């Protein structure tokens, strides 16, 4: 022993360290991946938009 | 710079002179030309080189599989100079 | 009758002259040495008979055709029957032994793909290196690496082969080798040697005609058993390692009563 | 001193037509001659990882360190104006105009520009080079031929890498903590880009890029003294010499197609 | 797949542990030994022309043309806005914030910070720093030493002349080219007048960036394999360092000083 | 005798060096100790120097340890070694001139008029007192290695090595190289350790020769007696032979499997 015990006892602290680094960049990099809306549409009606174009958010309250 | 090669007396003489250049109709047509040769006999040759003699070491192989040997007379002082050389095992065509 | 025929040609830097008035002859079948002291172009000697840099006036022979007044095509069809050997080993590192061996012999050949295999191990056995086929060249040492490139100069059956100081800076253990696979391959293929190492006890146990080069000039071509009883203050002092002569031991200067008191 | 000034200036006016007049003739032999496609085809991959492989991981973690301090050094010059939705004309319009091509060229001439100028050097020392004139094959077309045309094609398409994650990196630094949303950032940047105005000038202007850096990496590595002086010499030489052809020609490039 | 896939990293762990061993080992048996001042007084003069006055041929000349490209691409994308009151705005503001101690860094690392690792390993590849052991003199003052406080000390001299250049290079197409002269381009140029931002802040990002940078040009060049390959092997990989050196820390370095 | 290594042994991580060998040198002596390439030759020098310390074993320099005073203790006998290398060990950012005098600036105190008085005529042991002001650069393989020689005379040491010298030169130079280790043997009295491969010249001028074999300490007798060493591995280190204990061939590797398959 010791001299292939210490590479794997300092091999799974690496990999540890490298899923706590994916923890990390995952809540800012992972956006609109995996939380999804459900799809039901709408209709208006108007007289003219102005500068609104596609992609346009919409707001209540 | 020919392949004026024959087989009707069931040996194969070679003539010309083999290079690493022309091999051409004597590789492909390997299969068919060798059958029951047991006796190779050589005497228009003037100069062997190493591309030259690694086709009659590939000819002792095809004929090792059918059954019965083959021996080789008429050498030149050039061919088996370059096979001191090239320190040839006793697994293939000997000096004899 | 000769192979190269070299008549009076030169070689000039833009400060430095190399060679001034040269004469030499090689023939066919017989190793040519040409050794001298060091410091004097001896690299540059054996890129003029394969054609890389520009000489003075002259005229040189490769079988009756003149080297340098050749075209771009000419060129290429005498420079692959020369296939000359460099000093630390010009084999390249991008590819293992056995691809480094057969570099020229799959480019310009007509050989199929199981013949060329059978070709390099034919050649890889007379030089001693036929297992050592499946590893990196960066692994091997300077004197293992001199016998890897030594059979890819035989890979096209040359007939002058140009050696870039040989067996100098090695072990005497891999000089024995070295200098027993000139004398074998020479009988072995007629082929002709040029050695330009500059070692006196080995060079001239394996060559018949020695030549001289020490102030810029052929100045013995006698053959080697008339090199070591020719008497000159020249020669002499090349061989058994004469310090004191027509070298100058000390640098050349003066006023040594002006330099150590003041 | 007014006589003997001159010996010091004059002197070295003819070994600069000396230098420039090599490299286009080496460069000439290298591209016209016998048109080698089978041959050459697998030395252009084997040419592939060491330029556009190897190289792919600076680009790509300094991607997301081009957009991350951009895009947050340009909010707060766009505080107290109301503009929060025009980050896209900052972050995405200045890494094609301004950056891009420049960024990424000198990041090229130190990990591929500069190794393959030392790659050839290292063959000098060892005369691997003049060992190609012996086995009857042109040295200029089998050892420069096939590194030219590995290095043109791979700038323009490491240009795309540095510029797509850099407007990810610009977007990853924006909805971090601003509380902005994702349909306000992508609004902007729709606007004044389309054909030939800001996408097809940014390839314009990164192949005369790739062609002036592997010029000299090219021409360094062949002109060089085969000692252990001579390669690092030329190998600190084209890093200063590609710092001054990408920052020198990107004021001639402004002038024509503003934008 | 558990021992197998481990095996392979286990030797690629413990070397990149030993490869900062040596190098904070190197740097701390440099300084904190006997205090000498009028021993490296010549040989502080004497690194400091390799390392400060050689590297104006690279910064000065190009710092210009950065500072012309600053005014070209601000002018068009500002014609409905200001199109001359806010031309000197943009690249004074720019160029003291961000541009200043990274983009003079990528030039101070290619001249004075590569050819500062080949230094020291040419002398490696000889025999130089051996037979300097052999006395009774320290290796690591003599050629470490005087050499790691000619760069820490260069960069911010440089990088002024940087700013000047840049600044300079901006007013030729301010005060010309179809514009003002000091009406409406230099009354918007002062509008920092604290001496805590664009100045204290620049100076302190351009001290960061010479240690990380002359630290890495030293531990290359005294870890190196004594040879013709190990010299230009670590003059390549000395500037893909020092590019990640001073691109990752620019975002470190401007989250706590810009937000 | 200046060094005793008793029961050295050297092991790197892959591949180990010297397992037990076994050194003596008397004082005013010259002693060669030749062996093949690929061992480590350079390597066993530097133990003496004390820039690595071995894994087992220790260096007796003469009533002295050698690996147990490396807290500023190793300085004061390292002044009278002055190894000296192969290639040129000289600094190239200086002319020749500061070269030979530059341990004489930091270790000895002698005045400015002083110095150009014994530092001018240490050329003159070598032969370079005319080549004073010249860059090292412009020197030749042989003339920048007999600047090193008046490096090494300029502290008056003790006990002089000489890595691998006259290696890969003309035997002009050659010959000047082996004169001035027997000129600086008697009329001053140093210890030379000659490190060199070179067998028909080294033997003329050393007492006591150590050949190296399957690392390994195989011969240690005088340069007379080692002619008449009826043994197969020392007599293989002598005069060109091929064939001997280390093969030159390599082994069976099943040469009718790959040949015609």
């Amino acid at each position: 022993m010791q001299t292939k015990k210490n590479e794997i006892w300092v091999g799974i602290f690496l990999l540890a360290a490298l899923l706590a680094a994916l923890f990390v960049c995952l809540k800012a990099a992972n956006v609109t991946s995996i939380r999804t809306e459900p799809t039901y549409t709408l209709y208006a009606t108007f007289d003219n938009i102005g500068g609104l174009k596609a992609r346009s958010p919409v707001s209540i309250g | 710079e020919s392949l004026s090669w024959m087989q009707t007396g069931d040996t194969l003489a070679l003539s010309g002179e083999l290079d690493q250049d022309v091999l051409l109709p004597l590789w492909e047509m390997r299969e068919e030309a060798v059958k029951g040769i047991t006796c190779i006999d050589l005497s228009r040759v003037s100069r062997v080189d190493t591309g030259g003699l690694a086709l009659l070491l590939h000819l002792i192989d095809l004929a090792k599989k059918q059954g019965n040997n083959v021996t080789l007379q008429g050498v030149n002082d050039k061919v088996y100079t370059l096979a001191k050389l090239y320190n040839l095992p006793a697994d293939v065509l000997p000096r004899h | 009758a000769n192979l190269v025929d070299m008549r009076d040609v030169s070689f000039t830097r833009g400060n430095r002259c190399i060679f001034d008035n040269i004469s030499l002859t090689v023939p066919r079948g017989k190793i040519t040495a040409i050794m001298g002291p060091s410091g004097i172009g001896k690299t540059t000697l054996l890129r003029l008979i394969g054609g890389q840099i520009a000489p003075d006036h002259g005229e040189i022979l490769f079988d009756g055709e003149n080297i340098p007044a050749m075209s771009r095509s000419r060129l290429y069809t005498v420079r692959k029957r020369m296939s000359m050997l460099f000093q630390s080993g010009a084999l390249f590192t991008d590819m293992n032994v056995f691809d480094n061996v057969a570099y020229p012999l799959r480019e310009h050949t007509q050989l199929p793909a199981p013949l060329l295999h059978s070709t390099v191990m034919m050649k890889l056995e007379a030089v001693g290196l036929r297992g050592a086929a499946k590893l990196m060249p960066s692994e091997l040492s300077g004197g293992m690496a001199r016998r890897a490139a030594l059979a890819r100069a035989i890979a096209l059956e040359p007939d002058l082969i140009m050696f870039d100081e040989p067996f100098v800076g090695q072990d005497p253990i891999t000089m024995g080798v070295l200098v027993k696979l000139i004398s074998e391959l020479n009988s072995a293929l007629g082929v002709t040697c040029v050695v330009v190492s500059h070692d006196v006890p080995e060079v001239l146990s394996i060559a018949d005609h020695a030549w001289i080069l020490a102030d810029k000039k052929i100045v013995a071509h006698g053959s080697a058993q008339a090199l070591q009883a020719n008497p000159d203050p020249r020669v002499r002092q090349f061989l058994d390692g004469i310090a004191d002569g027509p070298v100058p031991f000390r640098y050349p200067a003066g006023d040594y009563h002006a330099d150590l008191l003041p | 001193m007014l006589l003997n000034a001159l010996a010091s200036l004059g002197h070295k006016g003819i070994k600069t037509l000396r230098t420039f007049g090599r490299a286009g003739l080496m460069l000439f032999n290298a591209l016209v001659g016998k048109p080698e496609f089978r041959k050459h085809a697998p030395l252009l991959v084997r040419q592939l990882y060491n330029v556009g492989v190897l190289s792919m991981l600076i680009i790509v973690v300094s991607g997301v360190f081009i957009g991350m301090v951009l895009g947050l050094q340009g909010y707060l010059v766009l505080t107290t104006y109301s503009a929060e939705t025009s980050l896209g004309m900052l972050v995405a319009l200045s890494l094609l105009r301004e950056l891009g091509p420049v960024v990424a060229a000198l990041l090229f001439a130190g990990r591929a520009g500069s190794a393959l100028t030392a790659e050839i050097g290292l063959m000098r020392a060892t005369e691997q080079l003049s060992s190609m004139e012996m086995m009857a094959v042109d040295p200029l077309r089998r050892v420069i031929s096939p590194r030219f045309w590995a290095g043109v094609i791979s700038l323009p398409l490491l240009t795309v890498i540095f510029v797509a994650v850099g407007i990810w990196g610009g977007s990853l630094v924006g909805v971090s903590w601003k509380g902005i949303d994702s349909g306000f950032f992508w609004s902007a940047m729709q606007n004044a880009v389309d054909w030939r105005m800001d996408l097809v000038n940014c390839l314009i202007k990164s192949v005369v890029f790739a062609i002036t850096v592997t010029w000299i990496s090219l021409f360094n590595g062949y002109d060089a003294i085969p000692t252990s002086a001579g390669i690092s010499r030329a190998t600190t030489r084209t890093v200063v010499h590609s710092s001054l052809a990408v920052l020198g020609l990107d004021f001639v490039l402004t002038a024509l197609m503003f934008g």
